[PDB]
Protein backbone atom coordinates (compact mmCIF):
# COMPACT_ATOMS: atom_id res chain seq x y z
CA UNK A 1 0.00 0.00 0.00
CA UNK A 2 1.92 2.85 1.41
CA UNK A 3 5.21 3.88 1.35
CA UNK A 4 6.75 2.85 4.63
CA UNK A 5 8.81 5.98 4.98
CA UNK A 6 9.56 7.25 8.42
CA UNK A 7 11.26 10.52 7.43
CA UNK A 8 9.36 14.06 7.28
CA UNK A 9 9.19 14.81 3.68
CA UNK A 10 6.22 16.15 2.80
CA UNK A 11 5.32 19.49 0.62
CA UNK A 12 3.11 20.71 -1.61
CA UNK A 13 4.36 19.11 -4.90
CA UNK A 14 3.79 15.73 -3.65
CA UNK A 15 5.06 13.40 -0.96
CA UNK A 16 2.05 13.42 1.21
CA UNK A 17 1.03 9.79 0.78
CA UNK A 18 3.09 8.39 3.52
CA UNK A 19 3.06 7.80 7.41
CA UNK A 20 6.08 7.80 9.75
CA UNK A 21 7.16 6.96 13.49
CA UNK A 22 7.34 10.57 14.36
CA UNK A 23 5.94 14.10 13.30
CA UNK A 24 4.63 14.10 10.06
CA UNK A 25 4.13 17.62 7.40
CA UNK A 26 1.18 15.89 5.18
CA UNK A 27 0.09 18.97 3.69
CA UNK A 28 -2.42 19.61 0.82
CA UNK A 29 -4.86 21.25 3.16
CA UNK A 30 -4.90 18.90 6.68
CA UNK A 31 -14.31 33.54 14.09
CA UNK A 32 -14.44 33.03 9.73
CA UNK A 33 -13.44 35.91 8.30
CA UNK A 34 -9.74 35.91 9.37
CA UNK A 35 -9.89 32.45 8.51
CA UNK A 36 -10.69 33.09 4.79
CA UNK A 37 -8.56 35.86 4.52
CA UNK A 38 -5.54 33.76 6.03
CA UNK A 39 -6.86 30.91 3.94
CA UNK A 40 -6.24 33.62 0.72
CA UNK A 41 -2.94 34.76 1.63
CA UNK A 42 -1.60 31.70 2.18
CA UNK A 43 -2.66 30.15 -1.01
CA UNK A 44 -0.92 33.48 -2.64
CA UNK A 45 2.21 33.18 -0.57
CA UNK A 46 2.69 29.42 -0.61
CA UNK A 47 2.85 29.43 -4.52
CA UNK A 48 5.34 32.06 -4.23
CA UNK A 49 7.43 30.44 -1.51
CA UNK A 50 7.19 27.23 -3.51
CA UNK A 51 8.61 28.46 -6.46
CA UNK A 52 11.22 29.68 -4.29
CA UNK A 53 11.39 25.86 -2.44
CA UNK A 54 12.11 25.36 -6.55
CA UNK A 55 14.69 27.80 -7.19
CA UNK A 56 16.40 26.78 -4.29
CA UNK A 57 16.80 22.99 -5.48
CA UNK A 58 17.70 24.21 -8.85
CA UNK A 59 20.78 26.38 -7.32
CA UNK A 60 21.21 23.13 -4.26
CA UNK A 61 21.16 20.34 -7.51
CA UNK A 62 24.78 21.71 -8.86
CA UNK A 63 26.36 20.27 -6.04
CA UNK A 64 24.13 17.60 -4.62
CA UNK A 65 24.64 15.35 -8.30
CA UNK A 66 28.63 15.59 -7.42
CA UNK A 67 28.02 15.07 -3.84
CA UNK A 68 25.46 12.00 -5.02
CA UNK A 69 27.35 10.38 -7.36
CA UNK A 70 31.18 10.40 -5.13
CA UNK A 71 29.91 8.47 -2.84
CA UNK A 72 26.88 5.82 -2.38
CA UNK A 73 28.26 4.08 1.01
CA UNK A 74 26.28 6.95 3.26
CA UNK A 75 23.04 6.34 0.87
CA UNK A 76 22.29 3.74 2.83
CA UNK A 77 21.53 3.23 6.74
CA UNK A 78 23.90 0.43 8.04
CA UNK A 79 20.67 -0.64 10.00
CA UNK A 80 18.76 -2.05 6.95
CA UNK A 81 14.92 -1.03 7.01
CA UNK A 82 13.37 -4.16 7.85
CA UNK A 83 14.21 -3.83 11.56
CA UNK A 84 12.41 -0.52 11.86
CA UNK A 85 9.55 -1.53 9.62
CA UNK A 86 7.84 -4.02 12.19
CA UNK A 87 7.81 -0.97 14.91
CA UNK A 88 5.20 0.95 12.06
CA UNK A 89 2.55 -1.58 13.18
CA UNK A 90 16.02 -5.40 19.32
CA UNK A 91 14.88 -2.08 18.49
CA UNK A 92 12.75 0.50 20.60
CA UNK A 93 11.63 3.58 19.69
CA UNK A 94 11.59 6.74 21.84
CA UNK A 95 11.01 9.79 21.08
CA UNK A 96 12.38 9.94 18.05
CA UNK A 97 16.00 8.41 18.71
CA UNK A 98 15.87 4.54 17.47
CA UNK A 99 17.40 2.57 20.40
CA UNK A 100 18.96 -0.89 19.76
CA UNK A 101 19.13 -3.41 22.81
CA UNK A 102 22.71 -5.31 22.05
CA UNK A 103 24.78 -2.36 22.03
CA UNK A 104 22.74 0.68 23.42
CA UNK A 105 24.00 3.16 20.28
CA UNK A 106 21.99 6.25 18.83
CA UNK A 107 21.35 6.76 15.30
CA UNK A 108 19.48 10.10 13.49
CA UNK A 109 20.59 7.97 9.89
CA UNK A 110 19.35 9.08 6.63
CA UNK A 111 20.05 7.58 3.11
CA UNK A 112 22.06 10.57 2.15
CA UNK A 113 19.09 11.99 -0.18
CA UNK A 114 16.56 12.60 2.21
CA UNK A 115 16.87 16.44 0.89
CA UNK A 116 17.07 16.28 -2.42
CA UNK A 117 13.48 14.84 -2.34
CA UNK A 118 12.45 16.93 0.65
CA UNK A 119 13.23 19.91 -2.29
CA UNK A 120 11.13 17.87 -4.94
CA UNK A 121 7.75 18.57 -2.30
CA UNK A 122 9.43 21.61 -0.85
CA UNK A 123 9.27 23.15 2.38
CA UNK A 124 13.01 24.54 2.81
CA UNK A 125 12.19 27.72 3.63
CA UNK A 126 15.41 28.85 5.51
CA UNK A 127 19.27 28.00 4.21
CA UNK A 128 18.95 26.37 8.07
CA UNK A 129 17.15 23.44 7.15
CA UNK A 130 20.24 22.23 5.02
CA UNK A 131 22.21 23.30 7.62
CA UNK A 132 20.41 20.85 9.77
CA UNK A 133 20.23 18.61 7.12
CA UNK A 134 23.99 18.52 6.42
CA UNK A 135 24.40 18.60 10.62
CA UNK A 136 22.05 14.95 10.14
CA UNK A 137 25.13 13.79 7.83
CA UNK A 138 27.36 14.79 10.40
CA UNK A 139 25.21 12.83 12.62
CA UNK A 140 25.51 9.52 10.67
CA UNK A 141 29.32 10.29 10.29
CA UNK A 142 29.24 10.48 14.60
CA UNK A 143 26.70 7.75 15.64
CA UNK A 144 28.21 4.29 13.94
CA UNK A 145 31.89 3.34 12.86
CA UNK A 146 35.68 4.05 13.77
CA UNK A 147 37.96 6.80 13.16
CA UNK A 148 38.40 6.41 9.49
CA UNK A 149 34.79 7.01 8.60
CA UNK A 150 33.51 9.47 10.79
CA UNK A 151 36.77 11.52 9.80
CA UNK A 152 36.09 11.16 5.75
CA UNK A 153 32.48 11.68 6.77
CA UNK A 154 32.62 15.00 8.79
CA UNK A 155 35.19 15.57 5.61
CA UNK A 156 32.18 15.06 3.43
CA UNK A 157 29.80 17.13 5.98
CA UNK A 158 32.47 20.32 5.52
CA UNK A 159 32.32 19.87 1.73
CA UNK A 160 28.62 20.28 1.72
CA UNK A 161 29.13 23.12 4.95
CA UNK A 162 31.36 24.92 2.34
CA UNK A 163 28.58 24.74 -0.03
CA UNK A 164 25.99 26.11 2.12
CA UNK A 165 28.35 28.79 3.43
CA UNK A 166 28.24 29.36 -0.51
CA UNK A 167 24.12 28.94 -0.50
CA UNK A 168 23.60 31.12 2.56
CA UNK A 169 23.88 34.79 1.68
CA UNK A 170 22.27 37.94 3.39
CA UNK A 171 19.88 39.10 0.46
CA UNK A 172 18.42 35.35 0.51
CA UNK A 173 18.74 34.89 4.08
CA UNK A 174 16.79 38.43 4.89
CA UNK A 175 14.28 37.15 2.31
CA UNK A 176 14.05 33.30 4.85
CA UNK A 177 13.65 34.86 7.74
CA UNK A 178 10.60 37.21 6.29
CA UNK A 179 8.93 33.38 5.10
CA UNK A 180 11.01 31.68 8.13
CA UNK A 181 8.00 34.28 10.22
CA UNK A 182 5.58 33.31 8.10
CA UNK A 183 6.01 29.61 7.78
CA UNK A 184 6.51 29.59 11.26
CA UNK A 185 2.76 31.22 11.59
CA UNK A 186 2.18 28.72 8.75
CA UNK A 187 3.00 25.60 10.80
CA UNK A 188 1.44 26.77 13.87
CA UNK A 189 -1.97 27.53 12.01
CA UNK A 190 -1.59 24.06 10.44
CA UNK A 191 -1.19 22.11 13.80
CA UNK A 192 -4.26 23.85 15.04
CA UNK A 193 -6.04 23.13 12.24
CA UNK A 194 -4.93 19.52 12.05
CA UNK A 195 -6.27 19.22 15.84
CA UNK A 196 -9.42 21.26 15.10
CA UNK A 197 -10.33 19.56 12.13
CA UNK B 1 69.63 -1.68 -10.62
CA UNK B 2 69.25 -3.76 -7.38
CA UNK B 3 67.14 -0.96 -5.36
CA UNK B 4 65.44 1.38 -8.22
CA UNK B 5 64.93 4.89 -6.68
CA UNK B 6 61.78 6.26 -7.62
CA UNK B 7 60.56 9.82 -8.11
CA UNK B 8 57.05 11.78 -7.19
CA UNK B 9 56.99 15.13 -9.12
CA UNK B 10 53.98 16.97 -7.18
CA UNK B 11 53.22 20.75 -7.93
CA UNK B 12 52.24 23.33 -5.31
CA UNK B 13 48.42 24.54 -5.84
CA UNK B 14 47.49 21.14 -7.11
CA UNK B 15 47.42 19.56 -3.95
CA UNK B 16 45.47 22.90 -2.07
CA UNK B 17 41.59 22.17 -3.15
CA UNK B 18 38.52 22.83 -2.62
CA UNK B 19 36.54 21.14 -0.48
CA UNK B 20 37.88 21.37 3.08
CA UNK B 21 41.21 19.35 3.51
CA UNK B 22 40.84 16.85 1.31
CA UNK B 23 44.06 18.68 0.64
CA UNK B 24 45.30 16.38 3.73
CA UNK B 25 43.90 13.38 1.62
CA UNK B 26 46.11 14.05 -1.87
CA UNK B 27 49.12 13.90 0.39
CA UNK B 28 47.70 11.26 2.57
CA UNK B 29 47.61 8.67 -0.46
CA UNK B 30 51.26 10.03 -1.68
CA UNK B 31 53.12 9.04 1.90
CA UNK B 32 51.09 5.62 1.78
CA UNK B 33 52.01 5.68 -2.14
CA UNK B 34 55.88 6.50 -0.40
CA UNK B 35 55.96 3.06 1.29
CA UNK B 36 54.86 1.03 -1.65
CA UNK B 37 58.71 1.28 -2.41
CA UNK B 38 61.61 1.85 0.46
CA UNK B 39 63.70 3.99 -1.68
CA UNK B 40 61.39 7.10 -2.39
CA UNK B 41 61.62 10.50 -2.91
CA UNK B 42 58.89 13.44 -2.39
CA UNK B 43 59.50 16.21 -4.40
CA UNK B 44 56.96 18.91 -3.90
CA UNK B 45 57.62 21.85 -6.76
CA UNK B 46 56.48 25.30 -5.04
CA UNK B 47 56.14 24.43 -1.49
CA UNK B 48 55.18 27.96 -0.36
CA UNK B 49 51.74 27.52 -2.70
CA UNK B 50 51.27 25.21 0.16
CA UNK B 51 52.37 26.66 3.58
CA UNK B 52 53.24 30.56 3.32
CA UNK B 53 54.21 33.07 6.36
CA UNK B 54 50.89 34.45 8.88
CA UNK B 55 50.74 37.95 7.26
CA UNK B 56 47.91 39.08 9.59
CA UNK B 57 44.76 36.79 9.43
CA UNK C 1 10.86 34.11 51.48
CA UNK C 2 7.65 34.11 49.38
CA UNK C 3 9.24 35.01 46.05
CA UNK C 4 12.22 33.80 43.92
CA UNK C 5 15.04 35.69 42.18
CA UNK C 6 15.82 32.82 40.07
CA UNK C 7 19.35 32.69 39.01
CA UNK C 8 20.39 31.53 35.65
CA UNK C 9 24.07 30.80 35.71
CA UNK C 10 25.57 30.51 31.67
CA UNK C 11 29.76 30.30 30.81
CA UNK C 12 31.41 31.52 27.62
CA UNK C 13 30.11 30.20 24.75
CA UNK C 14 28.23 26.96 26.53
CA UNK C 15 25.49 27.89 24.56
CA UNK C 16 27.75 28.94 21.30
CA UNK C 17 29.18 25.28 20.23
CA UNK C 18 30.45 25.24 16.53
CA UNK C 19 26.71 23.90 15.22
CA UNK C 20 24.39 26.96 14.34
CA UNK C 21 21.19 25.56 15.41
CA UNK C 22 21.49 24.40 19.18
CA UNK C 23 22.62 28.04 20.59
CA UNK C 24 19.08 29.22 18.88
CA UNK C 25 16.91 26.66 20.69
CA UNK C 26 19.57 26.97 23.70
CA UNK C 27 18.80 30.80 24.43
CA UNK C 28 14.82 30.36 23.33
CA UNK C 29 14.25 27.96 26.22
CA UNK C 30 16.51 30.49 28.17
CA UNK C 31 14.63 32.87 27.83
CA UNK C 32 11.28 31.28 28.05
CA UNK C 33 12.74 29.79 31.42
CA UNK C 34 13.11 33.48 31.94
CA UNK C 35 9.38 34.45 31.09
CA UNK C 36 7.78 31.48 33.48
CA UNK C 37 9.82 32.40 36.78
CA UNK C 38 8.97 36.00 36.73
CA UNK C 39 11.38 37.33 38.70
CA UNK C 40 15.13 36.39 37.31
CA UNK C 41 18.74 37.34 37.06
CA UNK C 42 20.44 35.81 33.82
CA UNK C 43 24.07 35.62 34.12
CA UNK C 44 26.73 35.32 31.11
CA UNK C 45 30.07 34.38 32.33
CA UNK C 46 33.04 35.67 30.37
CA UNK C 47 30.69 37.55 27.85
CA UNK C 48 33.75 38.66 25.68
CA UNK C 49 33.81 34.94 24.38
CA UNK C 50 30.45 34.69 24.01
CA UNK C 51 29.98 37.96 21.78
CA UNK C 52 33.31 38.22 20.85
CA UNK C 53 34.89 41.02 18.72
CA UNK D 1 54.90 2.58 39.49
CA UNK D 2 51.88 1.70 41.61
CA UNK D 3 50.04 4.05 39.24
CA UNK D 4 51.01 5.23 35.72
CA UNK D 5 50.46 9.16 34.07
CA UNK D 6 48.86 8.21 30.75
CA UNK D 7 51.04 10.50 27.72
CA UNK D 8 48.62 11.93 25.27
CA UNK D 9 50.11 13.94 22.31
CA UNK D 10 47.84 15.87 20.44
CA UNK D 11 48.66 18.31 17.84
CA UNK D 12 47.41 21.81 17.14
CA UNK D 13 44.62 21.98 14.53
CA UNK D 14 35.92 17.40 13.45
CA UNK D 15 38.01 18.41 16.23
CA UNK D 16 35.32 18.59 18.46
CA UNK D 17 35.10 14.56 18.86
CA UNK D 18 38.50 14.14 19.17
CA UNK D 19 38.45 16.70 21.72
CA UNK D 20 35.51 14.75 23.39
CA UNK D 21 38.01 11.63 22.87
CA UNK D 22 41.13 12.72 24.83
CA UNK D 23 39.15 14.28 27.88
CA UNK D 24 36.57 10.94 28.54
CA UNK D 25 39.41 8.78 27.78
CA UNK D 26 41.79 10.62 30.19
CA UNK D 27 39.08 10.48 32.46
CA UNK D 28 38.70 6.42 32.48
CA UNK D 29 42.25 5.96 33.56
CA UNK D 30 42.04 8.58 36.42
CA UNK D 31 45.88 8.64 36.27
CA UNK D 32 46.64 10.44 32.65
CA UNK D 33 47.58 13.55 31.16
CA UNK D 34 46.71 16.05 28.63
CA UNK D 35 49.27 17.45 26.31
CA UNK D 36 48.38 19.68 23.64
CA UNK D 37 51.59 20.98 20.93
CA UNK D 38 51.03 24.27 19.16
CA UNK D 39 47.89 25.70 20.56
CA UNK D 40 48.01 28.94 18.95
CA UNK D 41 46.54 26.33 15.96
CA UNK D 42 43.73 25.62 18.19
CA UNK D 43 43.76 29.20 19.93
CA UNK D 44 44.60 32.47 17.69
Amino acid sequence: GPTRRLFPTGGPFGGNDVTTIFGKNTNFYNPLSEKVVLRRKLKSFQHQDMRLKNVLKIKLSGLMDLFKNRYKRFRKPPIDDAFLVHLFEAYIKDENMILEVSTGRKFFNMDLDIVEERLWNGYYSEPKQFLKDIELIYRDANTIGDRERVIKASEMFANAQMGIEEISTPDFIQECKATRQRDLERQELFLEDEEKR
Amino acid sequence: DERKITFFMRKGADILSKWVGEAERQLRLLFEEAKKHQPSIIFFDEIDGLAPVRSSK
